[PDB]
């Protein structure tokens, strides 16, 4: 949810692109929105690895 | 994506290139540097055709030579080779 | 509370899952030890991360291993880099770091495809 | 080499939000740059910045008249005087309010200084160097007086010509006169009636008339004659007249009281200066499109010198011959990238600001301004030959422009708009590449050619790095796609050999001797990699030595932040040893290629108005509104144009709106300078020029028990033998003491002691007459130095060739400096004369 | 004193003294508490914590041995001239001296107390009181009590005022009277005698906040409280032992605070100086006792060497708050809390310092070139087993490194009551420590509570771990530290060999604590895991090199390639680091026998202090002693660099401290101290220099002088063509000065009024610039040619503008027609001159160029100069054929050399 993702992106999981973006205002082109993903060391990311049974932990 | 180029053309002077640079107490180029004209000798000075006398043409060397003392051979080469690059174009 | 690390090792279509936890120093694949699990000319390639790195680091370890797919060169190429990657990262996660490093550095410095498999995609001379 | 780096002079920027300050010769321009202070010398081009480091911004400059004591106030009232003979810095003391004005008394006892509505006036410290037998005190500053008879912003202060009365000129619309001490026939007086507030009031120089200027833009007189039924005298006002500049208000005026003119700058950028005591117009005109906000005038009275805030436009004035002296801009915009020339004497920088422009390392000013590009300009690069430069911007347009004729003589595009990040070129100079983020191709034009030669493809995703391989033979690409590409383009066949990497690339940088190849990931490691065989040789996790960070709107902990872990741009040494590498971070890591580990780490800046320079905040400034460093103060704001906020919705990269309240800490690019001996990093704040410290610092290089200053002079003036002094100067690497040796053998002893001299000092001592041939006015006898030392040297230099590239580097550009400066003029004199003698 | 080290301050050290200190209310919200250093005082603010608010300047020349605090100055009494010394009293106003008081002649006491009242201040000595009158501070008469015997003459306790009554002094009594005297007249006027007359001595005496009620305290035992004008007794207190008796009282003036309810006022707090507990009465039904508040400070032992009791007590004014302060360095404020009942008061504020002389010191390396620097935190380690971080850039933000809850320790024993001590509940003296900070994690070290000197990596790695390494007296352990946190590490590392530590090492790259033993065992762990990676020598000959004696001074390169170990019998070892073997040793076995060793990174020099009273300077890279000192007649007691490596500091046993030019091989100063110094540690950058002398407790900071003045101390004691200095910039905008004022243009031209102003106001000296030195160039070039030498006119030209120069050069004139009158010749022969002479190339040459260009004409059309250009020519092409045959042979053998492969 929307909600949820702001919460989400001011805990700052999400970079677009190579930087980690912490402002919820930062307006996605149609270009980046194929950029747009998960921080490096993301919980979040760990979390949907765990889910899929693929936590490589290295 | 950034905009369609658009043709734009930017006057030059003969200037030297410490006209162009900033304002500051004195140059950072030395003594030699400060006398480069800002265009170069083509700009300054290139012979072409419509740059010419009347009785005498350029060469594609950059130098006049005259119908008069041109002889027969040459005035066929040379309408041959003009004759080429129009048929190139 | 336990200590207990998952890490992955692949080939062309074999690929491995090597749980290392703390324990006395066996490592078992599919349920069967090391010294069975190969061909008998590729155990030479499988203990090549336990004899680069020594045994010594191996003694606190337990590491079980299950591998599916490809033939059994493709598996024993996805067994041995799942047993140093999968030291490597639990000698990040409960040593430290400059064990780590240390260990790192011996595997990359022996054969790079212990830690990072290289897929072979097809690029021929255009 | 020698990673011993302390911090030398700020470059890059030429003022910041601050006072400025003449020298009382008349010739330094102390201006701040943020939270240091620079000193331009303008009679012989050179520049210098103080060794002190405020924590927030500089707020004031005073300077004792005698010149020796600077006294500098940052933002929160932090003061560190210092000496400027000897650059040392002298006294830390802390105003605990605000400084919003300050004046040093023309005798120099005393300074008076305006915390916002309180006058207090102190004395100036003794100091040790002005006291023979003294030393540093605990608390050296004493208060004289305090005065809060006063009721809002102490706007400016200005002592008398005799150094006892001075005035204070406020923002509750009255100006007043204080004393020293308590005198005879005075009464602390007010000075009531205006309309907007003072901005400045003035004496005269025989101090019976005081002007005051406002707000609004009006300046009055105020006389002692009797009131209007005539002892019985009243400070009335005789007349009063009114700059007309139209819709601005001034922001600063200043008034030369022995010459009798005034200065003001105003809010439309156009200034106006009036000799006074009539109110002639002497002229007006507009150094700036925003605004001016600080103007002084020299001790002498021949030269202004402005300060525009909001952009850098520092520029000095010269009125009566009415020229400038220097108009000098630093960038307003992030510093994206930067490189120094193959010379090593100037650096050129590319900012987001759509300008570049090419600094000049001594003397700190930009030489040139490049102007075409009309977005924010990437990645800018040089050849081997070092005359083209090479830029690429976010216009689309990779332009390459030409240093002795100052202009474009190429620009590239490709067919399909594109919108260019990074870029390399071809040390032969034919050849360049250059990726962008829209697609994922990466573009090869030519520069003889100037169409497009090809677009390499294999990649999957944006290619972040390119760099061409130093002897020209292979190009690298670093990509998003977790990969690296060997690409092999001059060859028959066009090869690209895959490095397979954990992560997206961030960086790609070449040894010098081109066999290895360090890239720079997104995990935060470097992976050193061979180009002959490819494969990593060497690695470096170091996401823990760069992680210094928490940002104001920033939720997690300075250790949890993702995105300050990375190394975005490294780059080898000119040896080739050690890596520098530095991120979106406060650190800037120097590494070992060989050893593998950390040599040095650096803090770019303390600068707490900047957003990412300490790990811990501290909970005193945590409101239950969030942070105090977030709250929109703009509303408090007395102008309207500062009032307004024509801000953008979420524009990280940016917006000529552009609120840039506490900008974050990043270095965007770093280099090494090809003369060795120095790097410099683009931060924020400025363009900070590290150098190595050898002159404050000993470090022999291979001593015996036996070699001392004096045994070295001994063995000089009484044994005379030349070769074993000059040896022993070398082994105790003390530059005077070799200096000494240097000059004191003779010209034609040169050859003997060049012939028996060792080969593990060669190089050495081909830095040092590198050096003295650029410094010292002997030049003659270092080139018989050099001459000496390549003839007999000759076939070593030429087989190592890479041990010995920098020391053949700054001899070769020592002698271009001779070759450049002197004989063009002495050949030239010889033909001229040569003419004129054969009529 | 000395050339180098300037004194600076006595740093950490807040109330080391017996002198009480003085509380003084400022308005309606601060108080200032004003402690005694021993040469200064300090003066504290309450509501802001306790940071410093001033300290007293210039240092008194004897030891400050009373003080009190009137309304902004600070009076201060110094001097016991029984013993030498001199003495005075001054008054300092914001920690600088303002006035003197006039001490009278024949006053050979030392000087008890000082009491301002009324216009008087007065100053009770030992048998005698001074007073004088304030607004005018004169002296005004002199008080002197008689007696019969020679010892009741002594005037202990004090006197003091009661509130009401007009100038009236209360004195105490060596015998038990209590005198009153008017100090107006100088007459006695009554004597109050104590009551039971088995007590003694008058201990103390202090008014109640009842009108005329004083309290007299005895050194029999008994508290008296009496109408000192009724002459008889409100209340009496058995308060004191014969052994203990009651030395400080103090009563709340709060109005509650008593009755076993809280809301009954008469609370009195009282304290001996021989035992660390006070005691508080409620007077109410006949004075009984309410609570001891047990060691508010250490108690004080004649056998032990932490020094302990409590100076003075003084509950505030109208505050529930009481300011205590003891004889350990310390000053604590306790609050008694308001809606429970509280009988003993729970401490709000505190500092403290050191309890006994400071073992060791360290300055702290730099946080890499952050706010810190080298020069913020001292890390010093005292005999009374604690560890304080100082900081010399403010007083308040200095804490002990807590070694875990200490007094809540010795709160659930019975160490506070009454076994063992305080001290001995923390880990043992330290002999030395180590830190590093690349490491540090700050405050968010390891995030949440760790366990204690323990005898998850993660996340230690993403934070960071410890820093400080510290080897203790006789424990075998090394202690760890985490130094961010300010607290203890959670690693505690034995020797191996078993036997107590003797010296300890960290990396530079702060990993790895090296540990080495008495008994010669060095070992090596890794800080993040607390796990042994490394002995040396494993298990030359590969296998042994193991020391017979004990090991002092290892460190380890800053690249981790070689460990540098040195022995007490003898030899100096270096072992490789990642193989743990000997690579080489150097022996100086039968003629020395180390103490210790230190080393400086950025030098690759490592100096060793010798037991024959020397410092042997070696370079570990070529492995060869360069320089050996021979200075001291005692035990090098603690030795350093500098920053710049140019000097080495040795403070040995003798008190004398001397520093060595290092690359000058000689002394520079060498200066006389008046306690032995027991611990030296310079900055990391260069200004300070700490010394931990021998018997004062809190170190002392020295300044360097050389930073700032030059000194020109180095006594070795006992007890061709040439260029010009012309600047480039000068001369080359002056051969340029045409494009460069066009450049310099503005665009847009200023917008000049029609009006506009004729005459313009004259700026500059006399009408001209600035910078053209003041005292006719052609009068100085004509007469420079009418002599032979042209240097007046060309040292005169060489310093003008160039716009001046260019001025001065365009206005030169041929004039007259005769060959003396004319400019161009002899400027052209000056420049000839020059030529021969080799001077000034690159300015004869600009020169040259600039003239030619702008006055070709001329010397086109005359004959007369033609001479002197072919003269000119003639030397200027002999010069520069050699010149540029050298600079192009140059130029093109180094392109040549730059690349040969083409």
């Amino acid at each position: 949810t929307v909600q949820a993702a702001t919460k989400l992106i001011e805990q700052g999981h999400v970079r677009v692109g190579v930087e980690e973006v912490r402002d919820p205002a930062f307006l996605v082109t149609r270009n980046m929105e194929d950029f747009v993903t998960w921080t490096v060391g993301s919980k979040i990311k760990q979390n949907i690895m765990k889910y899929r049974d693929k936590l490589d932990d290295f | 994506k950034p905009k369609p180029p658009a043709p734009t053309l930017t006057v030059v002077s003969d200037v030297a290139t410490v006209a162009m640079e900033d304002a500051q107490p004195a140059t950072a180029q030395g003594v030699a540097g400060g006398e480069t004209s800002m265009i170069a000798p083509q700009e300054v000075y290139a012979p072409s055709k419509d740059t010419a006398e009347k009785g005498e043409v350029v060469t594609k060397a950059g130098i006049p030579i005259a119908k008069q003392e041109m002889s027969r051979e040459e005035k066929l080469r040379r309408r041959r080779r003009e004759k080429e690059r129009i048929r190139k174009a | 509370s336990v200590q207990a690390v998952q890490v992955f090792g692949k080939k062309k279509n074999a690929t491995a899952v090597a749980r290392c936890v703390q324990g006395k120093g066996l490592i078992k694949v599919n349920g069967k030890p090391l010294k069975l699990f190969a061909p008998e000319i590729l155990r030479a390639k499988l203990y090549e991360p336990i004899l680069i790195l020594g045994t010594d680091k191996f003694a606190d370890v337990d590491i079980r291993i299950r591998v599916a797919g490809g033939g059994h060169t493709s598996q024993v190429y996805a067994v041995r880099q799942a047993i140093a990657k999968s030291i490597v990262a639990y000698y990040a996660k409960y040593v430290d770091e400059h064990s780590k490093n240390l260990l790192k550095q011996e595997l990359i410095q022996f054969d790079r495809s212990l830690l990072v498999a290289d897929p072979r995609r097809c690029e021929p001379k255009k | 080499m020698k990673t011993n780096f302390k911090f030398s002079n700020l470059l890059g920027t030429v003022y910041c939000r601050g006072n400025l300050l003449f020298s009382p010769d008349g010739t330094h321009l102390f201006s701040p740059v943020g939270n240091r202070v620079t000193v331009f010398n303008l009679v012989e081009n050179k520049s210098y910045t103080f060794p002190f480091a405020h924590r927030k911004n500089i707020s004031r400059i005073g300077l004792t008249p005698q010149g020796n004591l600077l006294l500098s106030i940052d933002e929160d009232g932090q003061a560190i005087l210092t000496n400027v003979p000897r650059r040392v810095v002298l006294y830390h003391f802390s105003f605990k309010s605000p400084v919003t004005a300050l004046a040093f008394s023309p005798s120099g006892r005393h300074f008076v200084v305006g915390l916002k509505r309180k006058i207090e006036v102190w004395h100036v410290p003794s100091t040790p160097d002005t006291n023979e037998d003294g030393d540093l005190e605990f608390a050296p500053f004493v208060r004289h007086h305090t005065h809060m008879q006063h009721f809002d912003d102490v706007r400016h202060l200005e002592w008398s010509s005799d150094s006892r009365f001075f005035l204070s000129a406020s923002k509750d619309l009255t100006a007043r006169i204080w004393s020293l001490d308590t005198e005879e026939g005075f009464v602390p007086t007010v000075l009531s009636g205006h309309r907007q507030g003072v901005v400045g009031a003035y004496f005269s120089k025989d101090q019976e008339t005081i002007y005051t200027v406002s707000k609004d833009g009006a300046v009055f007189e105020w006389k002692y004659v009797a009131k209007p039924g005539h002892e019985d005298m009243q400070w009335r006002i005789v007349n009063k007249h009114f700059f007309m500049q139209n819709a601005a208000t001034l922001r600063c005026a200043a008034y030369h009281a022995e010459s009798n003119l005034l200065v003001a700058g105003f809010s439309n950028g156009i200034f106006g200066l009036y000799e006074m005591p009539d109110f002639n117009l002497i002229h007006t005109l507009s150094i700036s499109q925003n605004e001016i906000d600080f103007v002084t005038i020299n001790k002498s009275g021949e030269w202004l010198a402005f300060g525009a805030s909001k952009l850098g436009q520092l520029l000095v004035w010269e009125w009566q011959s009415e020229s400038y002296i220097l108009k000098q801009q630093g960038h307003f915009d992030a510093m994206n990238s930067l490189v120094y020339s193959p010379d090593g004497q100037r650096i050129v920088t590319a900012a987001d600001d759509g300008k570049i422009k090419v600094w000049d390392v001594e003397s700190g000013f930009c030489i040139v301004t490049f102007t075409e590009h009309t977005s924010g300009v990437t990645a800018c690069e040089f050849a081997k030959k070092g005359s083209v430069l090479f830029t690429a911007s976010l216009d689309g347009s990779v332009r390459a422009w030409d240093l002795i004729r100052y202009r474009n003589f190429r620009t590239f595009t490709a067919p399909e708009r594109l919108s260019f990040t990074c870029m390399a070129v071809d040390p032969s100079g034919e050849v360049i590449a250059a990726g962008s983020i829209d697609s994922f191709d990466i573009h090869i034009w030519s520069v003889q050619t100037g169409q497009l030669l090809d677009r390499l493809s294999g990649h999957e995703g944006p290619v972040s790095s390119l760099a061409f391989a130093p002897d020209g033979s292979v190009l690298v690409s670093g990509s998003w796609d977790r990969t690296a590409r060997i690409w092999s383009i001059f060859s028959r066949t066009q090869t690209s050999e895959p490095l397979q990497l954990q992560s997206d690339v961030l960086d790609v940088a070449f040894r010098p001797d081109s066999k290895q190849i360090a890239i720079s990931t997104l995990d935060g490691q470097l992976t050193f990699w061979s180009v002959s065989e490819a494969q990593q040789v060497s690695g470096v996790d170091g996401r823990r030595d760069v992680s210094g960070g928490r940002r104001i709107t920033d939720r997690r902990t300075a250790a949890n932040v993702a995105g300050t872990k990375n190394f975005n741009t490294i780059r080898y040494s000119m040896d080739g040893t050690c890596l520098l590498a530095g991120g979106n971070s406060k650190y800037i890591c120097l590494y070992s290629t060989t050893t593998m580990v950390l040599l040095k780490k650096f803090t770019v800046s303390v600068n707490l108005s900047l957003s990412g320079t300490q790990e811990f905040l501290n909970s005193k400034l945590m409101t239950e509104a969030g942070p105090v460093g977030l709250l929109d103060d703009q509303g408090e704001a007395s102008d309207l144009e500062d009032r307004i906020d024509r801000s953008l919705p979420g524009s990280k990269r940016g917006d000529p709106g552009a609120r840039k309240k506490f900008p974050e800490v990043r270095v965007s690019g770093v280099a090494f300078s090809p003369t060795g001996n120095s790097f410099c990093a683009a931060s924020t704040e400025g363009l900070l020029v590290y150098s190595l410290d050898n002159t404050v610092q000993f470090d022999p290089f291979d001593l015996n028990m036996e070699i001392t200053p004096a045994s070295t002079l001994a063995v000089l003036e009484k044994e005379k033998d030349y070769l074993k002094a000059l040896v022993m100067a070398f082994r105790l690497n003390e530059a005077g003491l070799i200096t000494r040796v240097y000059q004191a053998i003779p010209y034609t002893d040169i050859g003997l002691v060049v012939e028996q001299f060792p080969t593990v000092y060669v190089p050495r001592l081909l830095r040092f007459v590198a050096a003295q041939t650029e410094q010292s006015p002997h030049m003659e006898f270092c080139l018989l130095w050099i001459r000496a030392l390549i003839d007999k040297h000759g076939p070593w230099l030429a087989a190592n060739r890479g041990k010995v590239d920098v020391e053949l580097r700054v001899v070769a550009r020592a002698v271009a400096k001779m070759r450049d400066e002197i004989r063009r003029l002495a050949d030239e004199n010889v033909y001229m004369v040569d003419y004129l003698l054969n009529q | 004193g000395s050339a180098i080290f300037a004194p600076y301050r006595t740093i950490g050290l807040i109330s080391p003294t017996g002198v009480p200190f003085t509380s003084i209310p400022l308005g309606k919200t601060t108080f200032q508490i004003t402690t005694s250093v021993g040469r200064a005082l300090q003066t504290y603010d309450l509501k802001r914590g306790l940071n410093l608010v001033f300290v007293t300047r210039p240092q008194t020349p004897s030891d400050i041995t009373a003080t009190h605090a009137w309304k902004e100055r600070v009076y201060a009494a110094f001097g016991d001239p029984r013993n030498g010394e001199p003495q005075g009293l001054w008054v300092f106003q914001r920690g600088k001296k303002v006035a003197e008081l006039p001490l009278p002649s024949d006053l050979d006491q030392p000087i008890k107390q000082i009491l301002i009242f009324g216009g008087w201040i007065v100053a009770c000595a030992l048998t005698r009181i001074e007073v004088w009158k304030a607004a005018t501070l004169e002296h005004y008469t002199t008080i002197f009590p008689a007696a019969s015997k020679k010892g009741d003459n002594e005037l202990t306790g004090g006197a003091i005022n009661m509130p009401t009554f007009l100038n009236k002094i209360f004195v105490g009594r060596k015998d038990g009277w209590v005198e009153i005297w008017n100090v107006s007249t100088g007459k006695l006027i009554y004597t109050l005698l104590p009551p039971s007359p088995d007590c003694g001595a008058v201990t103390c005496l202090q008014p109640t906040p009842a009108l005329s009620l004083l309290a007299i305290a005895y050194s029999g035992g008994p508290l008296v409280i009496q109408n000192v004008l009724t002459d008889k007794t409100v209340l009496l207190l058995e308060a004191g032992t014969d052994d203990a008796p009651v030395t400080s009282i103090s009563f709340r003036t709060d109005g509650l605070g008593a009755g076993q309810d809280g809301r009954k006022d008469g609370v009195m707090a009282t304290a001996t100086s021989v035992s660390g507990d006070v005691t508080f009465w409620d007077l109410n039904k006949g004075g009984r006792i309410m609570g001891v508040l047990r060691s508010a400070h250490n108690p004080p032992s004649r056998h032990n060497i932490v020094r302990g009791g409590i100076s003075k007590i003084e509950f505030l004014a109208g505050q529930p708050v009481i300011v205590t302060s003891g004889l350990d360095n310390s000053l604590k404020t306790w609050i008694f809390d308001e809606s429970p009942f509280s009988p003993v008061p729970r401490i709000l504020h505190q500092r403290s310092g050191h309890a006994a002389p400071v073992r060791c010191l360290h300055f702290l390396p730099s946080d890499f070139d952050g706010a810190e620097g080298g020069n913020k935190w001292l890390l010093s380690g005292g005999k009374d087993r604690s560890l304080w971080g100082w900081s010399l850039r403010r007083d308040g933000q200095s804490a002990e490194l807590s070694q875990g809850a200490i007094r809540k320790k010795a709160r659930k024993m019975g160490l506070l009551a009454g076994t063992t001590t305080l001290e001995d509940l923390k880990a043992p003296e330290i002999t030395c420590i180590a830190s590093s900070l690349n490491r540090d994690g700050g405050m968010g070290a390891i995030p949440g509570k760790q366990m204690i000197w323990d005898k998850n990596a993660e996340l230690s790695g993403n934070t960071g771990w410890e820093s400080v390494v510290t080897a203790h007296k006789d424990d075998p352990y090394a202690r760890t530290w985490f130094w961010g946190r300010r607290r203890a590490g959670r690693w505690a590392f034995k020797t191996g060999d078993g036997e107590p530590v003797s010296t300890v090492a960290i990396s530079s790259c702060g990993t790895f604590a090296l540990v080495g033993s008495t008994g010669g065992s060095i070992d090596m762990f890794n800080l993040q895991s607390g796990r042994h990676r490394q002995r040396f020598p494993s298990r030359f000959a590969p296998g042994t090199g193991r020391h017979t004696n004990a090991v002092t001074g290892i460190v380890v390169d800053p690249l981790n390639r070689h460990v540098v170990s040195c022995s007490l019998d003898g030899k100096v070892k270096f072992w490789d680091f990642i193989t743990g073997n000997l690579v080489d040793e150097i022996d100086w076995a039968p003629m020395t026998k180390i103490i210790g060793c230190r080393y400086h990174p950025g030098n690759d020099l490592i100096a060793f202090a010798c037991d024959d009273r020397s410092i042997r300077v070696v370079d570990i890279e070529t492995k060869n002693t360069i320089r050996e000192f021979w200075g001291c007649r005692g035990d090098i007691n603690d030795f350093c660099f500098s920053p710049d490596g140019r000097w080495i500091v040795a403070a040995s046993q003798d008190s004398i401290i001397r520093v060595w030019d290092l690359p000058t091989a000689h002394l520079i100063d060498a200066f006389r101290l008046e306690q032995p110094c027991t611990a030296l540690a310079f900055s990391h950058t260069g200004e300070y220099l700490a010394g931990a002398m021998e018997g004062s407790l809190g170190v002392q900071i020295w300044t360097n002088r050389t930073l700032f003045r030059h000194v020109p101390t180095r006594q070795i004691s006992e007890s061709m063509m040439t260029l010009s200095l012309v600047p480039r910039s000068r001369w080359q905008t002056l051969l340029h000065i045409d494009i460069i004022k066009a450049r310099n243009k503005p665009k847009e031209p200023p917008k000049a009024p029609e009006k506009a102003p004729f005459f313009l106001p004259p700026v500059g000296q006399n009408g001209i610039s600035s910078l053209i030195p003041q005292e006719t160039f052609t009068s100085k070039l004509l007469v420079g040619g009418a002599k032979g030498d042209y240097t007046d006119f060309i040292e005169h030209l060489k310093a003008l503008p160039p716009a001046a120069a260019d001025l001065e050069l365009r206005s030169l004139s041929i004039g007259n027609g005769d060959e003396a009158t004319n400019e161009l010749l002899h400027f052209i022969r000056a420049l000839t001159s020059r030529l021969v002479a080799r001077r000034d190339y690159e300015l004869t040459q600009a020169w040259m160029t600039v003239f030619l260009r702008l006055h070709f004409d001329l010397i086109m059309e005359n004959e007369e100069l033609l001479q002197a250009l072919g003269e000119w020519r003639e030397h200027q092409a002999r010069e520069r054929d050699r010149l540029s045959e050298l600079v192009g042979y140059c130029g093109g053998v180094v392109s040549f050399l730059r690349s040969p492969r083409t």
